[PDB]
Protein backbone atom coordinates (compact mmCIF):
# COMPACT_ATOMS: atom_id res chain seq x y z
CA UNK A 1 0.00 0.00 0.00
CA UNK A 2 1.00 3.60 0.25
CA UNK A 3 2.86 2.76 3.72
CA UNK A 4 5.28 0.49 1.24
CA UNK A 5 5.61 2.65 -1.62
CA UNK A 6 6.71 5.64 1.17
CA UNK A 7 9.14 2.90 2.94
CA UNK A 8 10.65 2.06 -0.48
CA UNK A 9 10.85 5.33 -2.19
CA UNK A 10 12.35 6.62 1.06
CA UNK A 11 14.60 3.90 1.92
CA UNK A 12 15.80 3.46 -1.82
CA UNK A 13 16.70 7.39 -2.00
CA UNK A 14 18.97 6.78 1.16
CA UNK A 15 20.42 3.74 -0.12
CA UNK A 16 21.53 4.51 -3.51
CA UNK A 17 22.45 8.13 -2.47
CA UNK A 18 24.70 7.21 -0.25
CA UNK A 19 26.26 4.98 -2.43
CA UNK A 20 26.41 7.78 -5.84
CA UNK A 21 26.85 10.45 -3.58
CA UNK A 22 24.28 11.85 -6.24
CA UNK A 23 21.25 13.33 -4.63
CA UNK A 24 18.02 12.45 -7.08
CA UNK A 25 16.81 15.49 -8.48
CA UNK A 26 12.93 14.27 -8.93
CA UNK A 27 9.87 14.93 -6.95
CA UNK A 28 8.82 12.47 -4.33
CA UNK A 29 5.50 10.89 -4.12
CA UNK A 30 2.37 11.18 -1.87
CA UNK A 31 3.63 12.69 1.31
CA UNK A 32 6.65 14.22 -0.23
CA UNK A 33 7.03 16.44 2.93
CA UNK A 34 7.00 13.52 5.65
CA UNK A 35 10.01 11.58 2.93
CA UNK A 36 11.77 14.81 3.02
CA UNK A 37 12.41 15.14 6.05
CA UNK A 38 12.71 11.47 7.08
CA UNK A 39 15.29 11.57 4.15
CA UNK A 40 16.74 14.40 6.23
CA UNK A 41 16.97 12.25 9.47
CA UNK A 42 18.57 9.26 7.78
CA UNK A 43 21.07 11.21 6.38
CA UNK A 44 21.67 13.07 9.51
CA UNK A 45 21.00 9.89 11.75
CA UNK A 46 22.58 7.58 9.47
CA UNK A 47 26.06 9.32 9.82
CA UNK A 48 25.98 8.60 13.36
CA UNK A 49 25.61 5.34 13.37
CA UNK A 50 27.87 4.07 10.52
CA UNK A 51 30.97 6.65 12.02
CA UNK A 52 30.38 4.83 15.99
CA UNK A 53 30.46 1.44 14.29
CA UNK A 54 32.56 1.32 11.35
CA UNK A 55 34.91 -0.96 12.72
CA UNK A 56 32.04 -3.19 13.15
CA UNK A 57 30.14 -2.75 9.92
CA UNK A 58 32.94 -3.57 7.96
CA UNK A 59 33.86 -6.81 10.24
CA UNK A 60 29.99 -7.94 9.43
CA UNK A 61 30.52 -7.09 5.80
CA UNK A 62 33.79 -8.91 5.50
CA UNK A 63 31.59 -11.92 7.32
CA UNK A 64 28.99 -11.87 4.84
CA UNK A 65 31.16 -11.53 1.56
CA UNK A 66 27.99 -9.72 -0.01
CA UNK A 67 28.46 -9.30 -3.92
CA UNK A 68 25.96 -11.18 -5.22
CA UNK A 69 21.98 -10.44 -5.15
CA UNK A 70 22.02 -13.51 -3.14
CA UNK A 71 23.97 -13.17 -0.24
CA UNK A 72 21.39 -9.87 0.16
CA UNK A 73 18.77 -12.79 0.81
CA UNK A 74 21.52 -14.05 3.88
CA UNK A 75 21.18 -10.87 4.73
CA UNK A 76 17.39 -10.68 4.95
CA UNK A 77 17.67 -13.53 7.37
CA UNK A 78 20.18 -11.72 9.57
CA UNK A 79 17.96 -8.90 9.74
CA UNK A 80 14.29 -10.22 10.54
CA UNK A 81 16.34 -11.59 13.19
CA UNK A 82 17.50 -9.16 14.73
CA UNK A 83 13.96 -8.18 15.44
CA UNK A 84 13.77 -12.51 16.71
CA UNK A 85 14.03 -11.70 20.11
CA UNK A 86 10.24 -9.53 20.34
CA UNK A 87 12.25 -6.14 20.92
CA UNK A 88 11.69 -3.22 18.17
CA UNK A 89 12.54 0.29 18.36
CA UNK A 90 13.20 3.58 15.86
CA UNK A 91 17.38 2.66 17.12
CA UNK A 92 17.12 -0.68 15.41
CA UNK A 93 15.37 0.51 12.36
CA UNK A 94 17.77 3.32 11.77
CA UNK A 95 20.87 0.98 12.19
CA UNK A 96 19.37 -1.54 9.95
CA UNK A 97 19.17 1.12 7.18
CA UNK A 98 22.19 2.69 8.15
CA UNK A 99 24.19 -1.11 8.22
CA UNK A 100 22.26 -1.01 4.29
CA UNK A 101 23.33 2.23 3.24
CA UNK A 102 26.85 0.90 4.22
CA UNK A 103 26.51 -2.39 1.85
CA UNK A 104 25.46 -0.52 -0.78
CA UNK A 105 28.21 1.48 -0.56
CA UNK A 106 30.06 -1.64 -1.02
CA UNK A 107 28.26 -3.16 -3.83
CA UNK A 108 29.05 0.15 -5.64
CA UNK A 109 32.61 0.06 -5.13
CA UNK A 110 32.43 -4.09 -6.51
CA UNK A 111 30.07 -3.10 -9.67
CA UNK A 112 26.90 -4.43 -8.80
CA UNK A 113 25.01 -1.15 -8.13
CA UNK A 114 21.89 -2.43 -9.73
CA UNK A 115 21.70 -4.89 -6.69
CA UNK A 116 21.39 -1.61 -4.46
CA UNK A 117 17.69 -1.98 -6.09
CA UNK A 118 16.91 -5.91 -4.38
CA UNK A 119 18.91 -4.35 -1.00
CA UNK A 120 16.07 -1.49 -0.47
CA UNK A 121 13.69 -3.73 -1.04
CA UNK A 122 14.70 -6.27 1.43
CA UNK A 123 15.04 -3.70 4.21
CA UNK A 124 11.30 -2.56 3.17
CA UNK A 125 10.04 -5.55 3.45
CA UNK A 126 11.27 -6.13 7.23
CA UNK A 127 9.89 -2.55 8.16
CA UNK A 128 6.37 -2.90 6.10
CA UNK A 129 5.92 -6.55 6.60
CA UNK A 130 7.80 -7.89 9.24
CA UNK A 131 7.21 -5.40 11.48
CA UNK A 132 3.84 -3.71 10.05
CA UNK A 133 1.82 -3.54 13.32
CA UNK A 134 4.67 -1.89 15.01
CA UNK A 135 5.02 0.70 12.49
CA UNK A 136 1.71 1.74 12.39
CA UNK A 137 1.56 2.00 15.80
CA UNK A 138 4.34 3.90 15.93
CA UNK A 139 2.86 6.47 13.01
CA UNK A 140 5.29 5.41 10.27
CA UNK A 141 7.54 7.63 9.06
CA UNK A 142 5.82 11.06 11.02
CA UNK A 143 6.77 8.71 14.31
CA UNK A 144 10.19 8.29 12.75
CA UNK A 145 11.11 11.58 12.30
CA UNK A 146 9.61 13.13 15.32
CA UNK A 147 11.68 10.61 17.28
CA UNK A 148 14.71 11.51 15.97
CA UNK A 149 13.67 15.38 15.73
CA UNK A 150 16.70 17.80 16.33
CA UNK A 151 15.91 19.91 19.61
CA UNK A 152 15.83 23.67 19.51
CA UNK B 1 27.35 -13.12 15.27
CA UNK B 2 25.68 -9.97 13.05
CA UNK B 3 22.12 -9.70 14.63
CA UNK B 4 23.33 -9.43 17.84
CA UNK B 5 26.13 -6.64 16.92
CA UNK B 6 23.26 -5.00 15.04
CA UNK B 7 20.45 -4.80 17.61
CA UNK B 8 22.86 -3.57 20.82
CA UNK B 9 23.77 -0.42 18.07
CA UNK B 10 20.15 0.20 17.94
CA UNK B 11 18.96 -0.15 21.46
CA UNK B 12 21.99 2.59 22.33
CA UNK B 13 20.48 4.97 19.53
N1 LIG C 1 25.59 -14.14 16.17
C1 LIG C 1 24.40 -13.67 16.09
O1 LIG C 1 24.14 -12.51 16.37
C2 LIG C 1 23.49 -14.62 15.71
C3 LIG C 1 22.36 -14.42 16.44
C4 LIG C 1 21.33 -15.34 16.43
S1 LIG C 1 19.74 -14.88 17.27
O2 LIG C 1 19.14 -15.92 18.18
O3 LIG C 1 19.95 -13.53 18.03
C5 LIG C 1 21.44 -16.53 15.75
C6 LIG C 1 22.64 -16.83 15.09
C7 LIG C 1 23.68 -15.90 15.18
O4 LIG C 1 24.84 -16.10 14.52
C8 LIG C 1 25.05 -17.41 13.97
C1 LIG D 1 24.50 -4.21 20.53
C2 LIG D 1 25.39 -3.44 21.58
C3 LIG D 1 25.72 -1.96 21.20
C4 LIG D 1 26.51 -1.35 22.14
C5 LIG D 1 26.40 0.03 22.35
C6 LIG D 1 25.59 1.06 21.78
C7 LIG D 1 24.12 1.16 22.27
C8 LIG D 1 23.36 2.33 21.59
Amino acid sequence: DELYRQSLEIISRYLREQATGAKDTKPMGRSGATSRKALETLRRVGDGVQRNHETAFQGMLRKLDIKNEDDVKSLSRVMIHVFSDGVTNWGRIVTLISFGAFVAKHLKTINQESCIEPLAESITDVLVRTKRDWLVKQRGWDGFVEFFHVED
Amino acid sequence: AIAEQLRAIGDAF
